[PDB]
RNA sequence: GAGCUGUACGUAAGCGUUGAUCCAGAGAUUUCCGAAUGGGGGAACCCACUAUCUUUAGUCGGAUAGUAUCCUUACGUGAAUACAUAGCGUGAGGAAGGCAGACCCAGGGAACUGAAACAUCUAAGUACCUGGAGGAAGAGAAAGAAAAAUCGAUUUCCUGAGUAGCGGCGAGCGAAACGGAAAGAGCCCAAACCAAGAAGCUUGCUUCUUGGGGUUGUAGGACACUCUAUAUGGAGUUACAAAAGAAAGUUAUAAAUGAAGCGGUCUGGAAAGGCCCGCCAAAGACGGUAACAGCCCGGUAGUUGAAAUGGCUUUCCCUCCAGAGUGGAUCCUGAGUACGGCGGAACACGUGAAAUUCCGUCGGAAUCCGGGAGGACCAUCUCCCAAGGCUAAAUACUCCCUAGUGACCGAUAGUGAACCAGUACCGUGAGGGAAAGGUGAAAAGCACCCCGGAAGGGGAGUGAAACAGUUCCUGAAACCGUGUGCCU
RNA sequence: GGUAUGAGUAGCGAAAGAAGGGUGAGAAUCCCUUCCACCGAAUAUCUAAGGUUUCCUGAGGAAGGCUCGUCCGCUCAGGGUUAGUCGGGACCUAAGCCGAGGCCGAUAGGCGUAGGCGAUGGACAACAGGUAGAGAUUCCUGUACCAGUGCUAAUUGUUUAAC
RNA sequence: UAGGAAGAGUAGUACUGCCCGUACCGCAAACCGACACAGGUAGAUGAGGAGAGAAUCCUAAGGUGAGCGAGAGAACUCUCG
């Protein structure tokens, strides 16, 4: 969370994209019954929310 | 339907027979449609005869 | 964004039977037009989409001990890729 | 709760008064605690579950927290608990 | 031939939310059903 | 400060002393519908336009913003029609809708019923509809009450008093002032007049805007002179002008600390109970804990506590500000007003001998040598100065919040609703509207065996109890059976 | 609210069944076969309304089904509906409804102009095959049409003015 | 026609075409009738023999044997000869 604040906005924006790609893949593996560590999904969702919160704070 | 100068308008009260039976009625104001200029521009508005009595535009 | 529009793949006897026919069945956002689904699938999977067919499923009424209610309404998109296009895996 | 997992408690009420044990688990929402070798119950377990031969299992059941007192390693007796601050964080104190 | 010959359209046109909202007395009805706490207005 | 990932009877995968879950303050995010406002619409949907960006070879796509109507007000365009007005466009402001089924003010306003019928009258200005609101509203600083000779705005309570009155003088309706209390607070205009414009050109006279001035009764003011102030003082956002800030204190919204029995023994499944000893108490509230606990737990008295936000009180800032005296030449002191006739209404007061107050209509004063009232009216006397406005408190009510209380209910009661209830269900719809609480201290929720497809049983086991076995405290009566002492 | 009595009574809602085989703990009632019988301007095939998952598959047999039940429109799980051309909207208007300004009116509102909404009507381009547990003019094959778009190529026009 | 105009059409090529509905019942056990109710429910199609015919009787395609049965064959009742 503080580590996110060390990054630039553009750098944060890139981290979001990466997390959204990850979240999509998790949901895809979950659907095909190949996930196992199902707790990752919640982690990633929160992370994305954290990014978007920091960015909105910047403005 | 109301005097623009005053605010005269319909008001209710009783009609009474001999025998004093009561029934609801109104008293309308004696409103007349006339051209005046309350605001700079003239316009046809309801005005009471009473309001016209004396000094109004027309 | 594209990964909002495409929710998850659909894995059923029916959905799995048409994978060999290069038809991929997805559950997509209920507001997504078949045009948005075409461009989303191309962004996500790097494929050439030939046609997208789409259908709305109304919620199914389910009981659980004197409490009744509807499952989610779904929008199902079948995406046919081109002959030359690379496959999606599942 | 005045006790927590790891604490050595004496049991002051019930079929097991006078017995002491370690606090294996705490259920603060129920205000109950699980003391090693206290309040043993015979669970008639079907084979189905993790236990591929089932059977009548003898395990600990939770006691109410108000039924155990904390053991002070110095005295080795049941003591009521006070709270005193060293500087950074507060700590439990015997009386 | 019984009373009650259903029509989706006629039901909403006569009793629906937008018809209720379109008149003052219709709005009194909505306000009354909200006051009683009905799940279903209109 | 050690567990946590809500119910609720789960499985899984995870998190947490590098402080999670949790609690409080403040932020961020906040789909669609709904006044719903870009247009439409059968609410939760459909369909756009204009900019800017983005995507593609381009259609096709995507993102962000704007785009309702009315009112007021600037500005611009602008017809019949010459000036111009209307109209049209743009930009600012503002409104819109909801509701606490309460209280308040206003517009509109029943009937059943009572009168042992019924028409006046009552019910009742109630119910209800509509509008306007505000935390309260309304009222309010005398054209008042009186006539102990005086009082000094309003409101509310006690009293007066079921009096005086009203009334098919029937049924009924029914004051007020004085007296005693709660609470208290007073103010600003209009007009003379002065100044400054502005215009009309009545062409140096008149009416229009802004500022000053000024606020009242044996009168006050203007206007003349006179004394002191021009922030010395005084006053403020609750009226009396109106926006701003700070700081300190305090309260609220999380918390912290907190005395004393594992005392002995008896019964028991269990002890908080019995018996016998102690102890704390500014703490013997309440609840929980295996039966009834000041000393077991959460706590309680007492004493501490707030990063953040909100409230309040002070102080400071800031802002604003002339007030006595003397005359009485002249001038001013609310006009289609007061009042009157006619027709209604409100006044306790039903048109009456009917003052007082309001509405419609018509008529219509005086204007300081003036005017109003004292229950027709006149005269005298007394008290007041209308036709402009503002004003806290004492009063009303409670959808709410916090803390409490009850010779209030205890599951057919108490809310319709102790339980997923305005639900289910009924009705086209408005609308109507239920039933339904209790295993145990703890799931220890009956391994295993037996009959049976299962259900269900019988053992075995758990438990204090299973004749407590997942709706499971108690378990009456009706009613249904089996057995049999006496009779038929 | 519970429980009787009537009472093992009335009723079991128009109709043709039979046997063999199967399944199953259990069969008049489920499945299969054969014969018989009934409708056939319908008791057949579409399709609008309306209903809203009742559809398909696999389990089930407490309750529901006027009997039974291994079965089911019932219970529990999974599934299943594909469109430029079909019907509706991004087109049109009727009746009717709403209605800026406006007219009228104690309040509320009523009416109505421009302008809108509104099919039951107007306009408008796809056929035949295949396939199948459950969709098909929708999927697939073949062959089309309608409206656009870019990209090549010539052609013509670029102020008496192609379009 | 008024207007607007340097782009326009022709040929060929390949590409583009949104939203809603689409299951199933639909003279019915799924709709309206509290019911798996002899009732009601618009429209398209609706074969053959004999026939004027969509009448009638028997059939085709197609659909169906109707959610209690087994006996008995009294009174009586109903519907029939
Ligand atoms: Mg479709
Ligand atoms: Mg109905
Ligand atoms: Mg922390
Ligand atoms: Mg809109
Ligand atoms: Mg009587
Ligand atoms: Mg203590
Ligand atoms: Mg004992
Ligand atoms: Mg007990
Ligand atoms: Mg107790
Ligand atoms: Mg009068
Ligand atoms: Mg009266
Ligand atoms: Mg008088
Ligand atoms: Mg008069
Ligand atoms: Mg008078
Ligand atoms: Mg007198
Ligand atoms: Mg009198
Ligand atoms: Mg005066
Ligand atoms: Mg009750
Ligand atoms: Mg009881
Ligand atoms: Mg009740
Ligand atoms: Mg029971
Ligand atoms: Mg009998
Ligand atoms: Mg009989
Ligand atoms: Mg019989
Ligand atoms: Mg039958
Ligand atoms: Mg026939
Ligand atoms: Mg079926
Ligand atoms: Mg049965
Ligand atoms: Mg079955
Ligand atoms: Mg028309
Ligand atoms: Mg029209
Ligand atoms: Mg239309
Ligand atoms: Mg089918
Ligand atoms: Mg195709
Ligand atoms: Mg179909
Ligand atoms: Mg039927
Ligand atoms: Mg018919
Ligand atoms: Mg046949």
């Amino acid at each position: 969370a503080n580590d996110i604040r060390d990054l630039s906005t553009t750098e944060i924006q890139d981290q979001e994209k990466a997390l959204k790609e990850e979240l999509f893949n998790l949901r895809f593996q979950l659907a095909t019954g190949q996930l196992e560590n199902t707790a990752r999904i919640r982690e990633v969702r929160k992370a994305i929310a954290r990014m978007k919160t920091i960015v909105r704070e910047r403005e | 339907k109301e005097c623009v100068i005053t605010g005269r308008k319909s008001r209710s009260g009783n009609k009474r027979s001999h025998a004093m039976n009561s029934s609801k009625r109104t008293w309308k104001a004696n409103l007349q449609k006339v051209r005046i200029l309350v605001n700079g521009k003239p316009k046809k508005v309801w005005v009471s005869a009473r309001a016209l009595k004396s000094g109004k535009v027309e | 964004d594209a990964r909002d529009i495409i929710k998850r793949p659909v894995v059923t006897e029916e959905s799995t039977s048409i994978l060999d026919d290069k038809k991929y069945t997805f559950e997509v956002d209920t507001r997504a037009t078949k045009t948005q689904v075409k461009y989303a699938v191309e962004e996500i999977f790097d494929v050439k989409v030939a046609k997208v067919n789409v259908m709305n499923y109304k919620g199914k009424l389910k009981r659980m001990g004197r409490y009744a209610g509807y499952t989610n309404k779904r929008r199902k998109a079948i995406v046919t890729v081109t002959a030359d296009s690379k496959e999606i895996q599942f | 709760m005045h006790v927590k997992k790891g604490d050595k408690v004496k049991v002051i009420t019930g079929k097991d008064k006078g017995k002491s044990g370690k606090v294996l688990a705490a259920f603060p929402k129920k205000d109950r605690v699980l003391i090693e070798g206290i309040n043993m119950v015979k669970k008639h377990t079907k084979p189905s579950n993790v236990n591929p031969q089932g059977g009548i299992l003898n395990v600990e059941a939770p006691i109410h927290v108000s039924n155990v007192m904390l053991l002070d390693p110095k005295t080795g007796e049941p003591t009521r608990v006070g709270y005193e601050v060293k500087g950074d964080k507060k700590v439990r104190v015997a009386k | 031939k019984r009373t009650y010959q259903p029509s989706k359209r006629k039901r909403k046109k006569v009793h629906g939310f937008r018809t209720r909202m379109s008149t003052k007395n219709g709005r009194r009805v909505l306000a009354s059903r909200r006051r009683k706490g009905r799940k279903v207005l209109s």
